[PDB]
RNA sequence: AUGUGAUUUUAAUAGCUUCUUAGGAGAAUGACGUAGCAUGCUACGC
RNA sequence: GCGUAGCAUGCUACGUCAUUCUCCUAAGAAGCUA
């Protein structure tokens, strides 16, 4: 098989060996990538290992092509030549290749481990193809390291039709997906080398799995299957489609006398109409999530695809559309997994309707007239690429605010990412400024918005509301029970319980806490609907019960407080541990 | 069988734009040309399979005249006397291609290879000997044909099961491969048109007939209108070679199996079993040879009708008048064969009605004086015979007569014939329809045959077929061969370019230099080999 | 070849010849040594070049043996598939009506063409146009094969359900004929 | 050579339509096949062009299948 | 021919050529004949294996080319076929095809197959007042290089409107895109 | 977490021809080796 | 004159290698015909 070089796009057949994503590479580009980094294994239509009966020399700088095989320095035939010669690695299309100088960044992208905070900033300012490759390899590395697997080994080989399974106790196990590969790791001492990529689907009887392999060697007694690679779907579409400015609204048909509430955004709807992709930046609870609906009501004949990374944002959009848009001519898409509860009020799984709602990972290969990507703050370059590849739409609208919490990035544990490096759209907004802006709080009381108008924004956020005085600031130490590596605060929830009887108007509030275990256990203690800070972004809640658990770096970051507290429409009760955060907020002292 | 009927469509052909552009750049396809595309890949909607199986409604129950069929049978058998046949063991049957389908329901689990391998020779002979004293009804699918044709009607072929083909091969294959290995006989099957074979066929047809005139008829709806009586007759004439290997009950049960699996059996046309009223299924183990026996039967019946229906007092040749007298006497006044007169009439036919038969397509070199007098079959006699023994009207606009032998039959096996000069003598060369070759080049039936450089053998074979056009007087006809040669040259040039870019070294021994020289093809129509 | 005793004999003959070259002995002794060396070459090529044909034959038998083992593994799979197909059709038979009609027969033999006509519980009518619909299965029940069938479903060529109120003279053009109506014996 | 060009454009157009899964709607595939077979079996170029227009109207009618802008800009 | 065996054979050939030029005694000349023959035998034995390897290399190159090109041709068949379609469709350069394609680019696509028989119903969506003005004149409609008669103009609201309301000044009020139902003339 | 997909999927009998690869056999030409017969010559013995 | 041994030449038989050709079979791709 042949392909295209990642960093010059010329025809080639040389994959690299030690890159996670198994990329294609050109001739000169492959020579520069293998001569400068620790990656040495190279795969042409056949691997570049030595061809002696017993020998393991993979460094392409050593091997020689003799006859129709590859031999190391010792096993070299008399008439042959080395592969790594004249600045190129021998392969197909040898003399129709044009290299590029971008190997300075490709080496770093393919070499790093995505644990530092320089790796992520490198993967957001390179060329578009390098951006895509970096996002793809980052997703693969995440799936390999985080929640990886327990070391499995086959006790015995009943047959090649079905394998045997034995998970190591202490670590979890990932399920079947042909995209998963469990490298063979017979690690005793005899040829500790990948013996193939395998995937395991268990049967309905006994302890046996009908595996699907990629090699032709029988399983040895000591052979193990370790999840050291995952094959993400190769993405092609660019992170951001090229901009093209228009002079008139094309493909969208404006209305006259749209409504009373959305009359202020008429010029912004025109701005959306006159550009290919537009970006709207607005501090939290300032009106982005209904700006999408007003866009819909300003172009009634235009088919619209609302999409978002998580399930809460799409659900909030569903709420507002049902509140404003004709409920009959809408829809909602759910994946075949059907793992999580969704918004069951429109005709579900009806793609051909004029108003679709979906999660970016479950979009169908369709078209549209405008695709509203909501809350890009939770969007990685992979999600932008997926939405660009699946949805061909005349107009794009990326609404979001970088100041709120970013995507998980579980591997990131050292350093800190600035807002302008979360993804490509955040870089566009923070570098050259948003195309639209609307700062005026419309959801949470003037007191809390005044509080947050200093921590994150330099009092550039105005409020049009009244201070309800229902923003209670409490200082409870909240002894910590670090049970499952996720802080649980029994005294804090108990104190909430004892002060939850004192407030009749707060019985139907929502529980928020920056720790999943605390959120989950809060449901049993007092029965309120619990939602973590991460998944509560987008929804609107009247009364909120927040409990800052520990003095740490996770719950103590300003942005997570911002997104947690700004979700209170009329009032909120916050419990605290950090004094510095207690120093600058403007709440009732209780 | 299923809960929902299945509708099968036929896709259109894949255009080969490179070759069409080359052709139009070589001055082809211009307005008012004599070589214009006429053979395309026609598409069909979902009502193709069942609107084409419905043409069996033309098969009425025909009751053939018996005192005359029982004499046409003797003459037709005399035509099949040079051959030898019998039963063969399962280890002597040779299948041509083992990857071909295995009918229904066996196609769900594999091809014919699976059943020719899973079954040993012992349990193959077991099944065959089981069929010689038992009847095995069988289902046959109707498959739509995806091939280039000049008319939009769907083409359907009866895919017969493996349980039928295995045993029918073991039964018939000795005779069927003795027919395909005899040269100079009436049934020209197994005779090639290359290496001076077409000339040999056309000159054995002219087996000393006094005032020759070439003739060719056409059977409308040949395989869907053939009466059951004549298909049974063909199956019984093919089974006269088992005079020793088989007893009489064995032969009757083999005939019953042939009728139960081929003649009138269940037909699965898109997830549904219908009943086949009759007529030959065109995919059984003996389709070309059974139809050849049919065609000779119709020719001999036409001769008998023409000779008897003649007045009798106008017949001047006193030998032919007595021959007519004895023919009527041997038809309607004798109950036992008269082998002396059967031989006499067979000699008469081969002296005045030389035939050449390929499975439905016949060329005759009939005596002209006798035909004008009425002592031998002419076109009108064939039309009458078809009217009252096939229930189809043979329009005279599709049957040709040639009065000049110096230009061969007008059309035999879809190949026109022309007398060219080779070496020092003259030979008959068959040339095809130029539109057919051009449409075969332009419209391939797959997307990997459109690449071209992968398929140079495709164009080599097409040029082998189209070589004779070079000797045609019409220049636009002769240009097709040179078009194909130039396209092969271009294909090889760009193949070398692509393989020299994909590597740095071209092929070491590239012996394609002979496929764009006319000598390689010119040697394919010379008698030496 | 290289592991044969004849190879050892050839090797020792070559060693002796090279030693005599280093010894520079007479021509007759060298000539005799050459004769011994040459016969070793013939013996080496007598046994070798039979090894190549020996291994060639062994490989041919092994490849054939591999093929026959695979053949006897496909035979079992297809046999199991055929058995399952036959038995699954058995479980589909409507045994009560089939027994009722076969017990009436004299010899126990009945024509196949009626086994459905008198025992099949579900009937599918394929209709090419509206006139045939109105003439064959108008309404919600109809009469075929001297029985009374009730129309349970109606689909079009695209397998899309069609409500019985949509099949009208004026609504005929909008339907994807032919229509397959499925009814059950009553 | 305009008559022997509509007959090839029709083949390519019907291949394109069959690759967009018009085969799955019988009422439309029947008309498409009728127009294709009628263009192929045509003598007067005017009839062939009129049926070509009618058949290309099938491809233009469905909006989510092709991207006419991109395909037409390149040519 | 670039092989050590050829080196030995060529040097033996040169030695034999020098000897035959000298025409020395038979013993040395015939001994050189035998040595040349054995060296040639060794050289040809090596050349046969060289040619076998070369032929295997050519077979492998051809098979790899066939496989790569076949998978490439199958991989991109939809895009290639559509681009080929439009290349040919522009090459035709017909008035009707060009008109309908240029209209479909702007958004004036037909909602049903354009009918051929006289007096048949065509439903075409019109997205703009400029597209309406260019094609619709009075109560006539220029489409597919033919003149249709407008029967019924409806809106995205599915409310029947009349040709009077469609005017430059009044155009923004109408809920585009209009749908025109017309008959051939 | 991106394949709880897709193997959901039709393609006959027979004839002729071209091309490619593998195996065997046969033929012919050439080369090296062993054995046998004949001629010429040489060492010694008779 | 005879023998044993040695060399050269010629011929026969056998063994091995190289080249060319024919065929027998097996597998694969493709084309046309009924
Ligand atoms: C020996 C030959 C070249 C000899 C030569 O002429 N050198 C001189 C220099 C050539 N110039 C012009 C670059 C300078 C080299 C060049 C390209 C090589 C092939 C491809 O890579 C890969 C291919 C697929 C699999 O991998 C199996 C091996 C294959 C068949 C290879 C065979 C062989 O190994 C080839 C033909
Ligand atoms: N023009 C307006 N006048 C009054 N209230 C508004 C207006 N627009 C929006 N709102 C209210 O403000 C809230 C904004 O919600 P949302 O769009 O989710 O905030 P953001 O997008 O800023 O996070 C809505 O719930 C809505 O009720
Ligand atoms: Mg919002
Ligand atoms: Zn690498
Ligand atoms: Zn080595
Ligand atoms: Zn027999």
């Amino acid at each position: 098989a042949v392909g295209a070089c990642v960093l010059c796009n010329s025809q080639t057949s040389l994959r690299c060996g030690a890159c996670i994503r198994r990329p294609f590479l050109c001739c000169k580009c492959c020579y520069d990538h293998v001569i400068s980094t620790s990656h040495k294994l190279v795969l042409s239509v056949n691997p570049y290992v030595c061809n002696a009966p017993g020998c393991d020399v993979t460094d392409v700088t050593q091997l020689y092509l003799g006859g129709m095989s590859y031999y190391c320095k010792s096993h070299k035939p008399p008439i042959s030549f080395p592969l790594c010669a004249n600045g190129q690695v021998f392969g197909l299309y040898k003399n129709t290749c044009v290299g590029s100088d971008n190997v300075t960044d490709f080496n770093a992208i393919a070499t790093c481990d995505w644990t530092n905070a320089g790796d992520y900033i490198l993967a957001n300012t390179c060329t578009e193809r390098l951006k895509l490759f970096a996002a793809e390899t980052l997703k693969a590395t995440e799936e390999t390291f985080k929640l990886s697997y327990g070391i499995a080994t086959v006790r015995e080989v009943l047959s090649d039709r079905e394998l045997h399974l034995s998970w190591e106790v202490g670590k979890p196990r990932p399920p079947l997906n042909r995209n998963y590969v469990f490298t063979g790791y017979r690690v005793t001492k005899n040829s500790k080398v990948q013996i193939g990529e395998y995937t395991f689907e268990k049967g309905d009887y006994g302890d046996a799995v009908v595996y699907r392999g990629t090699t032709t060697y029988k399983l040895n007694v000591g052979d193990y299957f370790v999840l050291t690679s995952h094959t993400v779907m190769p993405l092609s579409a660019p992170t951001l489609v090229p901009q093209e400015h228009y002079v008139r609204i094309t493909g969208l048909y404006p209305t006259l006398n749209i409504s009373d509430e959305f009359s202020s955004n008429v010029a912004n709807y025109q701005k959306v109409g006159m550009q290919k992709y537009s970006t709207l930046q607005g501090p939290p609870g300032t009106g982005k999530s209904h700006f999408a609906i007003g866009l819909a009501l300003y172009y009634p004949s235009a088919r619209i695809v609302y999409t978002a990374c998580s399930h809460a944002a799409v659900d909030a959009l569903c709420e507002k559309a049902l509140k404003y848009l004709p409920i009959d001519k809408c829809s909602r898409i759910i994946p075949a997994r059907a793992r999580v509860e969704c918004f069951d009020k429109f005709k579900v799984n009806s793609t051909l309707e004029q108003y679709v709602f979906c999660t970016v990972n479950a979009l169908p290969e369709t078209t549209a007239d405008i695709v509203v990507f909501d809350e890009i703050s939770m969007a990685t370059n992979y999600d932008l690429s997926v939405v660009n590849a699946r949805l061909r739409a005349k107009h794009y609208v990326y609404i979001g605010d970088p100041a709120q919490l970013p995507a998980p990035r579980t591997l990131l544990t050292k350093g800190t990412l600035e807002p302008e490096y979360f993804n490509s759209v955040c870089r566009l907004m923070k570098t050259i400024g948003p195309d639209m802006f609307l700062g005026t709080c419309r959801r949470c009381p003037a007191e809390i918005v005044d509080t947050v108008s200093a921590l994150v924004y330099d009092n550039k956020l105005k409020a049009h509301k009244d201070k309800s005085a229902q923003c209670f600031k409490m200082f409870y130490k909240g002894v910590i029970t670090h049970d499952v590596s996720s802080a649980i605060n029994r005294p804090q929830i108990g104190v909430v319980r004892e002060f939850l009887t004192r407030n009749p108007a707060w019985r139907k509030a929502v529980f928020i806490s920056p720790y999943n275990s605390q959120n989950a256990v809060a449901s049993k203690i007092l029965g309120l609907p619990t939602q973590t800070v991460d998944s509560s972004q987008g929804s609107e809640y009247d009364y909120v019960i927040f409990t800052q658990t520990t003095e740490t770096a996770h719950s103590c970051n300003v942005n997570r407080f911002n997104v947690a507290i700004t979700r209170a429409k009329v009032g909120i009760l916050c419990i605290m541990s950090d004094r510095d955060l207690y120093d600058k907020l403007q709440f009732t002292s209780l | 069988l299923t809960n929902n009927v299945a509708f099968q469509t036929v896709k259109p052909g894949n255009f080969n734009k490179d070759f069409y552009d080359f052709a139009v750049s070589k001055g082809f396809f211009k307005e008012g040309s004599s070589v214009e595309l006429k053979h395309f890949f026609f598409a069909q909607d979902g009502n193709a399979a069942i609107s084409d199986y419905d043409y069996y409604r033309y098969n009425l129950p025909t009751m053939c005249d018996i005192r005359q069929l029982l004499f046409v049978v003797e003459v037709v058998d005399k035509y099949f006397d040079c051959y030898d046949g019998g039963c063969i063991n399962a280890n002597q049957v040779i299948v041509n291609n083992l990857d071909k389908s295995a009918g229904f329901p066996f196609n769900k689990w594999g091809k014919a290879r699976l059943y020719y391998d899973s079954m040993s020779y012992e349990d193959q002979d077991a099944l065959f000997a089981y069929t010689k004293r038992n009847v095995i009804p069988t289902i046959t699918q109707m498959n739509l044909k995806y091939a280039i044709s000049a008319k939009n009607r769907a083409r359907t072929v009866a895919g017969v099961s493996i349980c039928s083909t295995m045993t029918n091969r073991q039964f018939h294959q000795k005779l069927l491969k003795s027919i395909a290995a005899t040269r100079g006989a009436t049934v020209v099957i197994g005779t090639s048109k290359f290496y001076g074979g077409w000339h040999n066929m056309l000159k054995t047809v002219y087996s000393d007939v006094e005032n020759p005139h070439l003739m060719g008829w056409d059977y409308p709806k040949c395989d869907r209108a053939m009466p059951n009586m004549l298909r049974i007759m063909a199956s019984l004439v093919l089974a006269r070679k088992h005079t020793t290997c088989c007893s009489l009950s064995h032969r009757f049960y083999r005939l019953a199996n042939e009728c139960a699996q081929v003649l009138s059996e269940m037909v699965m046309c898109g997830g549904s079993l219908y009943v086949k009223p009759g007529g030959t299924s065109s995919g059984d183990a003996t389709t070309a040879y059974a139809n050849s026996v049919f065609n000779i039967c119709q020719a001999v019946t036409a001769n008998v009708n023409a000779l008897l229906s003649t007045d009798g007092n106008k017949i001047a040749d006193k030998y032919v008048r007595n021959l007519q007298h004895r023919l009527y006497e041997c038809l309607y006044r004798n109950r036992d064969v008269d082998t002396d007169f059967v031989n006499e009439f067979y000699a008469y036919l081969r002296k005045h009605f030389s035939m050449m038969i390929l499975s439905d397509d016949a060329v005759v070199c009939f005596n002209s004086t006798y035909a004008s007098q009425g002592l031998v079959a002419s076109i009108k006699n064939f039309k009458s015979v078809l009217y009252y023994q096939n229930n189809v009207f043979m329009s005279e606009a599709k049957c040709w007569t040639e009065t000049d032998l110096t230009k061969g039959p007008h059309e035999f096996c879809s190949q026109h014939t022309m007398l060219v000069k080779q070496g020092d003598d003259y030979v008959y060369l068959p040339y095809p329809d130029p539109s057919r070759i051009l449409g075969a080049g332009c419209f391939v039936d797959d997307i990997v045959k459109t690449d071209g450089t992968l398929m140079i053998e495709r164009f080599v074979s097409l040029a082998i077929d189209a070589y004779p056009l070079t000797k045609h007087p019409n220049q636009e006809y002769a240009d097709v061969f040179h078009l194909y040669l130039q396209y092969i040259r271009k294909l090889h040039d760009e193949l070398t370019g692509h393989m020299l870019d994909m590597y740095s070294v071209m092929l070491t021994n590239d012996n394609t230099s002979r496929y764009w020289e006319p000598e390689f093809y010119e040697a394919m129509y010379t008698p030496h080999t | 070849f290289s592991s044969l005793p004849s190879y050892a004999a050839f090797a020792t003959a070559q060693e002796a010849y090279e030693q005599a070259v280093a010894n520079g002995d007479s021509e007759v002794v060298l000539k005799k040594l050459k004769k011994s060396l040459n016969v070793a070459k013939s013996e080496f090529d007598r046994d070798a070049a039979m090894q190549r044909k020996l291994e060639k034959m062994a490989d041919q038998a092994m490849t054939q043996m591999y093929k026959q083992a695979r053949s006897e593994d496909k035979r079992a799979k297809v046999t199991s598939a055929m058995q399952t197909m036959l038995f699954t059709m058995l479980r589909k038979l409507d045994n009560d009506a089939l027994n009722n009609i076969i017990n009436n027969a004299r010899d126990g033999c009945v024509p196949l063409n009626i086994i459905p006509l008198t025992t099949a519980a579900k009937l599918m009518v394929v209709i090419p146009d509206y006139n045939t619909y109105k003439n064959t299965c108008d309404g919600t029940t109809f009469t075929y094969a001297s029985a009374l069938w009730e129309i349970q479903q109606v689909v079009d060529a695209d397998s899309k359900i069609v409500q019985l109120s949509e099949i009208s003279m004026d609504n005929s053009p909008n339907l994807a004929w032919p229509l397959i109506v499925t009814a059950l014996r009553a | 050579s305009k008559m022997s060009d509509v007959k090839c454009t029709s083949v390519v157009l019907l291949s394109v339509l069959q690759q967009l899964r018009v085969e799955s709607s019988s009422k439309l595939w029947a008309q498409c096949v009728q127009l294709h077979n009628d263009i192929l079996l045509a003598k007067d170029t005017t009839e062939a062009f009129e049926k070509m227009v009618s058949l290309l109207s099938v491809l233009l009618s469905m909006q989510g299948a092709v991207d006419i802008n991109k395909l037409c800009e390149e040519m």
